[PDB]
């Protein structure tokens, strides 16, 4: 492709200790105006682990169906619960495809964050693919990667990609602390998007909040 | 669109007669914005031989694991630990193998091969491998060299500090990279003081200045 | 002895290709028999429903499938050579649309299966296709079309024909059929043909094989004018059109 | 050359205008910017012209070469859309999908220059006129309305979308959907006043 | 078997059937004079209703000063022909000159060489006798067979009945030849070796070069050769 | 009697086309090599019956490398095109490595060749060097198997110097010491005398790590010997 | 893969020859203002609709085609044929000669001799028309070989049906003075004495284009 | 018409319905050496023995490695077996460079296995006769082999053509392996295989058994040349 | 006269040889079961391989793949022939997926299949396929449909079948019982006792069922589930 035509906004990966938390508006701006406002970013790749998009939409299905169809082949040979596709396979694969992409000219535009449960110590040897109390973690069987378009990847303990990157990650780099509680995240989130809906030109309501934890890939959606 | 962007690092590379000294640090930056403060530059690949490098982290990544399937390949095929004078010729191709395209991430070699000789290989991004003494590369290369070189070569009439033990010129790294965070920005915190010694590798680390 | 039928494309000391000549006995061998006959804006298939020789769905074994919405076609002899002559075309006769805009005419569908056809034939790539069978479908002149086409090349296009085991005891009596509606009253075309043609093309099946012909195993297909659509007719009109001998 | 989808309670609707103007003149006056594949769903489309008329032609090869696959009588609808999507791995060209199906009641889903992810969509419009009605469009549309509703909400969308644009057409076409396949091809020639 | 397996005497299978299977074919004659080169033909009468008056498939031409009389199977002779013609234009596409007999022939008897050396296929069931002018060496006739083995020549006479026509060129044939009196001597050649005393004159045709600068190079008609069989009956160059 | 194909089995579970090649390098010159504790040496015969010939174009010892020697046996036609691409990998090896490659891992890249499935090389070699850890000694078959020998011994007279090394090997033999050894053996299977033309030793030192072709002059003071 | 043989003939060849020998007879006389042709259709019943099934077929605006073998050959060789006379009619302006037309489609024939795991044509085709340089009637043989005839047939027991034509034909014959003397060369020649417009014949027709007479047509001559 | 038609050639089938040319290469793996193979709770040994072909020989290997944590060995032709390995080892080692997680075993098996498969439908490309043994751990240690034909069975305890037969009937009334969580008695049993099923009178073990170990905090670590001739080649 | 030996060589009785000993192949391997249910389709596959190995682990050897969540397929032949179909049939839905974001269906899969076992038989070179699938599924609103694929295509759609080495033993075994309306939880103790009947107390009988209303999608076998077998009645 060439030139963002449909760019999205910036997503916002928190890790604490019941699970990972995500969180998206559903603003797809056409370049200068909002052209749809009710799509969704934040999908779900597997039972433990999702990833998100910034950059342009359009881009991140040729991006999407070449992972969906990664976690059918590793289902159908799920022979143990430990064959499960780990987040690191998963990050590290994204990697790869932008690197291959890299080296021609063509990078696909996307900044995809990719999160999920690095572990196999809670029981799900059982996957609803076409659809009760939590769980502590000890935080480092939470990965949360980035992947930029140039191929940068790495995993930290909270990121924010595209444009909220100059304004999120400022107010979570001092404000976040560890083992954070339920209320204690989406408090965190409610708050620093608020400043990235006065300040970002392609930004909306509709906060599509996803949160990883032992024992599923919810959803919810507030309004602020 | 341009595919060639520079994260911003440096490595020191020192030597002597039985050590080399490889310090990095972690910070990587983006275009103008720090990410993260933990990306290691290092990576161990024998038990006496590591590479440092500071490009962009897409040729970096990519080239530390190439190598390392190239140089797992070749020990299970040789049944012997390849020394830094192969391993030295085999980044030699592997940068030349994309002369079209080349990898924008200058590296450096260090390691022991015979019983003391702490040789250090360094060079550009093109793939003109040249053996050195003390070598600089990275963001901060044209601010840490000049300092590098008033410590091995000579300019004063009194050729001063002769001898040059190990404990002394550890805390002589950490001066250079700290003297490299207050005048340059890409310059990390985060450093990892690696030492080979003659029985192995060292992960000393020191947290700097936070700017 | 050793004779020269070894391979395809090596022809014997009278010049007969025995290995063309061999593949037409394997579709006489699966005894299934289809009759399809064109008379006036109309033509019909007439299947037979039976497995080429308990607990089997006897709605899914068939020896009719449409090729196109227009095109329809029968199949007969092995049921592996059968389901991939079909897939040869409908991959050809939808390639026509991508490369001709026209849909396909019945006459050229036929001619171009011919072709690949004779080049499996000249050439020891693959194995004959041992199956056999009737093209229907009307064209944009608004007249019906038959072709009928053996595991060799042919294009030869019958108003009525035979397909099957049973070619060797059936002219004689579709002929026959056949002149029960050419020099007979032939009063008009009131657009009944399908109680005019068909009725006159089961009473013909009837006359080739001695069953009661169940209508739960028999199955037919119209793709007269003001249809079009090469419809397989429902089991209440077929077991209907059954009651109208007497 | 604006097109608009608007969805019914049971069906869906289409709207284009015909005018496919050629650099500030008409070269094919009352040409057709909406397309038929089948009888269950239609494809209008707009912006460049050049490449239409070949993406137009691929989906119809793909769309016969598929029905036939699974039976006589049975087509289905997103796959046929996706399908459209992938043939964009350029040629730029803003496309509408819409049509019954047999999983769901109806569907209509944009596509836009190389992202087809606008499932579920409501009140699909896109064109060069699309700019000009898109307020208009989310100020009058409910959530369940009737046939003569849409009928009337779309002919002065239509009729605004043209009154204030250079690439006007002359008489529009207006496409419905239903269950029985209705897709009478209501043209209306009357313009704003 | 095939022709890549030898033979324990040390010759080949097919490339010696293709030998043979031209002596089952009608005679041709070659002749070199001292105006220039001449040949002959023998069209072999399936029947009496061929055209016989406008065509013949014994003498062909290869280029405007290059000619060859085939001899051999009819069929896999206009391969050849298709084949030489190219080569004789490819030449004159990359040097802008004519091509030299000699050259053509290494051209084309490679193409002879290389079927009886892979691929698998049968060889080239032909042999002929190609002659032309050229300004290196004068007139030339050379002679290839199905090996590719050529070698040039005065006079031969591939076909049937090879050494008994070859033998009638052994003493009759001179050094100085004229082209009426090389045309009287591949005359009585091309009859005797059929057994004959007299051509029916629907029957042989005969082509000639001589290069009178510009290379006219003309063929025979049906009626021009009758002065040339009336000249054999009162002057007999006799069998001997 | 299969012998159609072949890459044909056997019903007691063998191959047909490659033993066929098995007999066929005892047909070729002997060869003999020594593998000691500080070296390589190796030897062969030099059937040059017809004087008429140059007497050095034919050679039975060549080189793969600087490092690495070694000898031929059965289809020379064949075997110079072993050791022409043995001449290239092992070069193109220092190409890539600065190191001289391990024979290790050049005589499992000169078995590999042998595994066209053309039709298999039927050639035996005698590969010895001293790349690193000391001196080896492989020998190679048609076949594939790649056995490191101490001394061994290819030819068409291989049977006799078999038992012969193996009532002769001792492990502390200098080069002076199997270099007679070299010999011995080569005097009991000859159909000649061990003249200083018929015998093309040549040897790879541990010091120098090179080979070095023991000239004419210097194979007469150990040829003269007596052992 | 058709080899030789010690006697020095092809025999795959041999064998191709005996099948246009047992085959439908095809009769082609050429004349001084036109070349006829034709065909004994064996009708083996009143079911196969004389339209569809042919043996005359057209390769251009003036040139016609016979057949004389394998049914299912009837069309691979037209295909060519008819696209050998549309990339001479690409380049040349004009129209395709006979000569340059028949000496492709004997190229096209003789590729499939030599030609490793191939079969020869079961065919001998006679191509007719009207040329520049006068009338032709060629005649294509499964060696390759073609030859220019005047008048000849091909068909089952050729031996004594050229009899009829080398007694009774002349030099100077119209075109419709020799449509009965082909007629005799078919009805009074073998079997098929019913001859009720079961013959298939074309002509020149005095340089027009290639004309394919029709049942009732021939039945003007089928009275004699 | 039978016993000699449907015999060479990798393409026809048997009338009784037996592809006897695959058949016989099953059979070609009986004629290497021996090796077996203990599964253990947490740790996998494989007792490989070497064939010194003369006295100024040197015993060829048997067991191989392939990575940290993988390890086969081969009993067959050392033609295909050598291919197999650098195939496996291509494999094996891309997965440690295009991702990060160690490749799964049984999907690495899969992958050789399918290798077989390619080479048994074409007429060209013969079978790979070679019995394989690949031995591995990496949650649980588990233990696959292969055949000419495409398999795959969790084996426990295995044997490989010399005297297999004498070795099967050992390990078939010696299932107290799983609970031999000591590697002392684990090897000492590995080997008792080897001793009670060597040939008649032959040298039991002198330094010619090769032996590799595989676990938890174990990698693909070749027994020494030293560690096994003090005990464990002196307890019998 | 040996006409049986490629398989391009028809015979001249009419018959395809060398594609008819392959049903002779598969009549010599371990058997594999399915059957209609009004809750689901449950599966069956005996592996009478016990009188050689006694050393593969329990729950090892395992004859059930999916493609997704909705189709099985076993095998019954060639095991090792039957993974390049499964690579091939997985393939099929990948390819499926990415050109129509959808499940791939039933009536297009098995098609689709038939087509690639049939494609090798044509061929000169290739050796045909020596192994018989089982293709099934449960969909929601209509019942389950079983497809048998043969060698030489042949797509058949069933409500019980059974090929292996007992093929003409437990279809007898089948037609007693009206299976199209009982369920699943109790044909599951039935299917356990024909097997008794034609040869030991093993659990060398792994089978998964589709749908127990399950979220109808592929489940495990559910030891649970089958440790109480009726081993007597």
């Amino acid at each position: 492709t060439l030139g963002p035509v449909v760019t999205g906004t910036s997503v916002i990966a928190i890790k604490y200790k019941h699970g990972i938390m995500i969180a998206a508006d559903r603003k797809a701006s056409y370049g200068s105006y909002a052209k749809f406002q009710n799509v969704e970013r934040i999908f779900k790749i597997n039972n433990k682990t999702v990833m998100g998009f910034s950059g342009e939409l359009a881009d991140a299905q040729y991006l999407h169906e070449l992972l969906t169809r990664k976690n059918i082949n590793n289902l159908s040979e799920k022979k143990r619960k430990e064959d499960m596709y780990t987040p690191q396979h998963y990050h590290s694969y994204v990697s790869r495809v932008f690197y291959v992409r890299k080296n021609r000219i063509d990078p696909l535009f996307n900044n995809i964050i990719i999160a999920g449960i690095n572990s196999q110590k809670y029981d799900n040897n059982d996957d609803n693919v076409l659809l009760e109390e939590y769980k502590e973690i000890h935080k480092d069987d939470l990965y949360i990667g980035f992947v930029d378009m140039h191929g940068t990847n790495f995993c930290d303990d909270y990121i924010t990609t595209g444009y909220a990157r100059y304004f999120a990650l400022t107010l979570l780099r001092d404000h976040y602390k560890d083992n954070m509680t339920e209320e204690e995240a989406r408090i965190l989130i409610n708050e620093c998007l608020r400043i990235l809906y006065f300040r970002d030109a392609t930004s909306s309501n509709f906060i599509q909040i996803v949160k990883v934890t032992s024992k599923g890939v919810e959803y919810e959606e507030p309004y602020i | 669109w341009y595919p060639y962007i520079d994260n911003g690092g440096t490595v020191i590379g020192l030597t002597g007669k039985d050590y080399v000294i490889l310090a990095a640090d972690t910070r990587l930056s983006l275009s103008y914005s720090i990410y993260t403060r933990f990306c290691p530059k290092i990576s161990k690949l024998t038990d006496k031989c590591i590479i440092g490098s500071s490009g962009m982290q897409s040729d970096i990544k990519t080239l530390h694991s190439l190598l390392q399937k190239k140089i797992q390949l070749f020990v299970l095929e040789h049944s012997h630990y390849p020394d830094i004078h192969v391993i030295a010729r085999l980044l030699c191709v592997i940068l030349y193998s994309r002369r079209f395209f080349p990898y924008y991430a200058f590296n450096i070699l260090a390691g022991v091969d015979e019983n003391n000789k702490g040789v250090l290989y360094n060079y550009d991004s093109v793939g003109s491998y040249c053996e050195a003494t003390h070598s600089c590369v990275g963001s901060g290369s044209q601010l840490i060299l000049p300092i590098l070189d008033n410590r091995v070569e000579q300019k004063n009439q009194l050729i001063k500090n002769t001898n040059f033990n190990l404990g002394d010129d550890i805390n002589f790294v950490k001066d250079a990279i700290t003297s490299a965070t207050e005048r340059d920005i890409y310059t990390g915190d985060k450093t990892l003081i690696y030492v080979i010694d003659k029985m192995g590798i060292n992960v000393n680390t020191l947290d700097l200045k936070q700017d | 002895q050793s004779m020269y039928d070894r391979h395809l494309t090596i022809f014997s000391p009278d010049g007969n290709l025995y290995q063309i000549e061999y593949a037409i006995k394997a579709v006489k061998n699966t005894n299934i028999t289809s009759v399809g006959v064109k008379g006036e804006n109309c033509a019909v298939i007439i299947s037979q429903k039976k497995m080429a020789t308990k607990l089997l769905d006897y709605n899914n074994i068939t020896n009719i499938y449409n090729i196109t919405d227009e095109i329809g076609c029968s199949m007969v002899g092995m049921p592996g050579d059968c389901l991939s002559m079909v897939y040869k075309a409908r991959s050809e006769a939808s390639e026509f649309l991508y490369s001709n805009g026209y849909n396909v005419n019945a006459e050229t569908l036929c001619r171009n299966i011919c072709d690949k056809i004779q080049v499996y034939t000249q050439h020891a790539y693959m194995r004959l296709h041992a199956c056999s069978g009737m093209i229907i479908g009307i064209d944009e002149n608004n007249k019906p079309e038959l072709f009928k086409f053996d595991p060799s090349g042919f294009c030869a296009g019958y108003r009525a024909c035979v397909i099957g085991n049973k070619e060797q005891e059936s002219i004689s009596v579709l002929e026959r059929l056949l002149e029960k509606r050419k020099k007979k009253i032939q009063q008009e075309t009131i657009d009944e043909d399908i109680r005019n043609t068909t009725i006159l093309a089961i009473e013909a099946l009837q006359t080739i094989l001695a069953f009661d012909l169940k209508a739960s195993e028999i199955e037919v297909a119209i793709v007269s004018t003001k249809n079009r659509n090469f419809t397989q007719i429902s089991e209440k009109e077929i077991d209907n059109y059954l009651t109208y001998i007497a | 050359t604006t097109i608009i989808g608007i969805i019914y309670d049971n069906g869906v609707m289409l709207a284009c205008d015909s005018r496919t103007s050629s650099g500030t003149f008409i070269s094919n006056k009352c040409s057709r910017k909406i397309n038929r594949i089948n009888e269950n769903l239609y494809v209008c489309r707009s912006g460049a012209s050049a490449h239409s008329q070949k993406i137009i032609e691929i989906i119809k090869h793909y769309c016969v070469s598929m029905k036939n696959e699974n039976r006589k009588k049975g087509r289905f609808h997103e796959g046929e859309t996706i399908y459209d999507e992938t043939t964009y791995d350029f040629l730029s060209c803003a496309l509408i999908f819409g049509g019954y199906d047999k999983i769901k009641k109806q569907q209509l889903y944009a596509v836009n220059l190389n992202g087809s992810i606008i499932e579920k969509h409501d009140f699909a419009v896109s064109g060069s006129g699309s700019i000009y009605i898109q307020s208009y469009l989310q100020d009058k549309y409910k959530k369940f309305m009737t046939k003569k509703e849409c009928f009337n909400l779309i002919l002065n969308c239509v009729k605004y979308a043209m009154h204030n644009d250079n690439s006007s057409g002359g008489l529009i076409r207006i496409v419905n959907i239903t269950k029985s396949f209705v897709e009478e091809f209501t043209v209306v020639n009357t313009q704003m006043n | 078997s095939r022709t890549t397996t030898f033979s324990p005497e040390g010759r080949l299978y097919q490339v010696e059937y293709a030998l043979e299977a031209i002596n089952n074919a009608s005679i041709t004659i070659g002749l070199i004079t001292k105006d220039g080169v001449i040949l002959g033909a023998d069209k072999v009468f399936i029947s009496k209703l061929i055209d016989k008056a406008n065509n013949y498939e014994k003498i062909y031409k290869i280029d405007k000063h290059i000619f060859c009389g085939v001899a051999g199977l009819n069929a896999d002779a206009n391969i050849l022909i298709n084949q030489s013609r190219l080569y004789a234009q490819r030449y004159l596409y990359n040097y802008n000159e004519v091509q030299p007999v000699s050259q053509l022939v290494v051209q084309i008897c490679d193409i002879k060489q290389s079927y009886t050396q892979y691929g698998g296929l049968r060889p080239y069931g032909v042999s002929f006798l190609i002659g032309g002018y050229d300004t290196k060496d004068g007139y030339q006739l050379y002679h290839t067979d199905p090996s590719g083995n050529y070698s040039g020549w005065f006079a031969t006479a591939i076909g049937t009945n090879n050494l008994t026509a070859s033998s009638v060129l052994k003493q009759e044939w001179k050094n100085d030849m004229t082209l009426e009196e090389g045309l009287l001597l591949a005359l009585k050649t091309l009859a005797k070796s059929t057994d004959t005393e007299i051509p029916k004159s629907e029957k042989i045709e005969l082509a000639y070069l001589t290069n009178k600068d510009g290379e006219v190079y003309q063929k025979y008609l049906t009626e021009k050769e009758i002065e040339e069989l009336i000249k054999l009956y009162t002057q007999k160059y006799i069998k001997e | 009697e299969y012998d159609r194909g072949v890459n044909t089995f056997s019903p007691e579970g063998r191959l047909f086309q490659v033993e066929y090649a098995l007999g066929a390098i005892k047909l070729g010159s002997t060869a003999v090599g020594i593998c000691v504790n500080d070296g390589v040496i190796l030897a062969s015969e030099r059937r040059i019956s017809s004087t008429l010939i140059e007497k050095d174009s034919v050679e039975k010892l060549l080189s793969i490398d600087d490092h690495i020697g070694c000898a031929m046996s059965g289809l020379m036609a064949d075997a110079r095109t072993l050791i022409d691409y043995a001449r290239v990998e092992c070069n193109h090896y220092k190409f890539i490595y600065n190191e001289n490659i391990n024979i290790k891992s050049c005589v499992e890249l000169i078995s590999e060749l042998a595994l066209d499935f053309s039709r298999p090389f039927g050639v035996a070699l005698l590969i010895g060097g001293v790349d690193k850890n000391g001196p080896c000694l492989w020998y190679t078959e048609p076949s594939g198997t790649n056995t490191r020998f101490s001394a061994a011994s290819i030819g068409s007279a291989q049977e006799g110097a078999e038992l012969l090394l193996q009532e002769n090997y001792k492990k502390d033999m200098t080069f002076e010491q199997a270099e007679i050894l070299a010999l011995t053996v080569l005097r009991q299977v000859m159909e000649d005398k061990l003249s200083t033309s018929n015998v093309e030793i040549c040897a790879i030192k541990k010091s120098d790590q090179t080979f070095y072709k023991y000239n004419t002059d210097d194979i007469s003071r150990i040829i003269d010997v007596l052992p | 893969l058709t080899t030789f043989s010690p006697t020095g003939k092809l025999v795959q060849i041999e064998y191709a020859l005996n099948r246009v020998s047992s085959s439908s007879p095809a009769l082609g006389i050429r004349a001084k203002n036109g070349v006829i042709i034709a065909t004994e259709k064996k009708s083996p019943n009143e079911l196969i609709e004389e339209n569809s099934i042919f043996k005359i077929q057209q390769i251009s605006e003036h040139i016609g085609i016979v057949y004389a073998g394998m049914p299912g050959d009837f069309r691979v060789l037209l295909k060519r044929a008819r696209k050998e006379a549309i990339r001479y009619s690409l380049q040349y302006g004009s129209e395709i000669l006979v000569k340059e037309l028949v000496k492709i489609i004997a190229s096209i024939v003789q590729e499939f001799t030599q030609t490793g795991g191939v079969r020869p044509f079961g065919l001998s085709l006679l191509i007719c028309g009207v040329d520049v340089y006068g009338y032709h009637l060629y005649q294509i043989d499964p060696s390759g070989c073609y030859f220019n005839w005047m008048a000849t047939c091909v068909g089952k027991d050729y031996q004594n049906n050229m009899s009829f034509l080398e007694k009774r034909y002349n030099k100077d014959i119209e075109i419709e003075d020799a449509i009965h003397t082909a007629i005799l060369t078919l009805k009074e020649s073998y079997e098929g004495v019913l001859n009720e417009k079961n013959i298939e014949i074309g002509v020149a027709y005095d340089n027009k284009p290639f004309k394919i007479l029709t049942q009732n047509e021939i039945k003007d001559y089928l009275i004699e | 018409m039978y016993r000699n038609l449907y015999d060479t050639d990798n393409i026809i089938y048997s009338p009784e319905g037996r592809l006897y040319q695959v058949e016989y290469a099953s059979e070609a793996i009986k004629q290497g050496t021996c090796a077996v193979a203990i599964k253990s709770k947490d740790y996998v040994v494989v007792s490989g023995l070497k064939k010194c072909i003369s006295k100024l020989s040197f015993p060829q290997e048997k067991i191989f490695k392939i990575d940290d944590y993988i390890g086969i060995s081969m009993s067959g032709i050392t033609s295909d077996a050598k291919v197999l390995t650098k195939f496996m080892q291509n494999e094996c080692l891309s997965h440690k460079f295009l991702y990060n997680e160690n490749i799964n075993i049984e999907s690495l098996v899969r992958s050789v296995a399918d290798k077989y498969q390619k080479n048994t439908q074409k007429s060209s490309k013969r079978a790979f006769g070679v019995g394989l043994m690949i031995a591995a751990y990496h949650n649980e240690p588990c233990i696959f082999e292969t055949r000419p034909n495409g398999s795959y069975f969790e084996y426990d305890a295995l044997s490989f053509g010399a005297r297999s037969h004498a070795s099967k009937t050992y390990l078939e009334k010696n299932l107290h392996l799983f609970e031999e969580c000591s590697l002392e008695e684990l090897i000492l049993h590995c080997l008792k295989a080897l001793k009670c099923s060597l040939s008649s009178e032959s040298e039991l073990t002198i330094s010619n058994t090769a032996l590799a170990v595989v676990g938890k905090n174990h990698p693909w670590q070749e027994i020494s040349s030293l560690q096994l001739e003090e005990y464990l080649s002196k307890v019998k | 006269a040996g006409y049986d030996l490629s398989v391009s060589t028809f015979s001249p009785d009419g018959r395809l040889y060398q594609v008819e000993y392959i049903y002779k192949s598969i009549n010599n391997n371990n058997t594999a079961l399915c059957l209609e249910c009004k809750d689901g389709i449950i599966c069956c596959c005996i592996n009478s391989n016990m009188d050689k190995n006694k050393m593969i682990k329990k729950n090892s050897y395992n004859r059930i793949y999916h493609v997704n969540n909705n189709i099985i397929i076993t095998y019954s032949g060639f095991d090792g022939d039957a993974r390049n179909i499964i690579d091939r049939a997985r393939s099929e839905a990948n390819t499926y997926y990415y050109n129509f974001h959808t499940n791939i269906p039933l009536h297009i899969l098995v098609n689709r299949i038939s087509l690639y076992i049939h494609a090798y038989t044509l061929y000169w070179h290739m050796r045909p396929f020596a192994a018989s699938i089982i293709i099934s599924s449960f969909n929601e609103k209509d019942k389950g449909d079983i497809y048998c694929i043969e060698p030489n295509g042949a797509c058949y759609k069933y409500s019980g079948i059974v090929i292996g080495k007992n093929k003409e033993m437990f279809k007898t075994e089948i037609e007693k019982k009206d299976y199209k309306d009982i369920n699943v939880r109790d044909a599951i103790e039935d299917i356990y006792k024909f097997i008794l009947t034609s040869n030991n107390l093993q659990n060398l009988v792994n089978f998964s069922w589709i749908c127990k209303e399950s979220s109808y999608e592929f489940q495990n076998i559910h030891e649970e589930i089958l440790t109480p077998a009726l081993n007597k009645a």
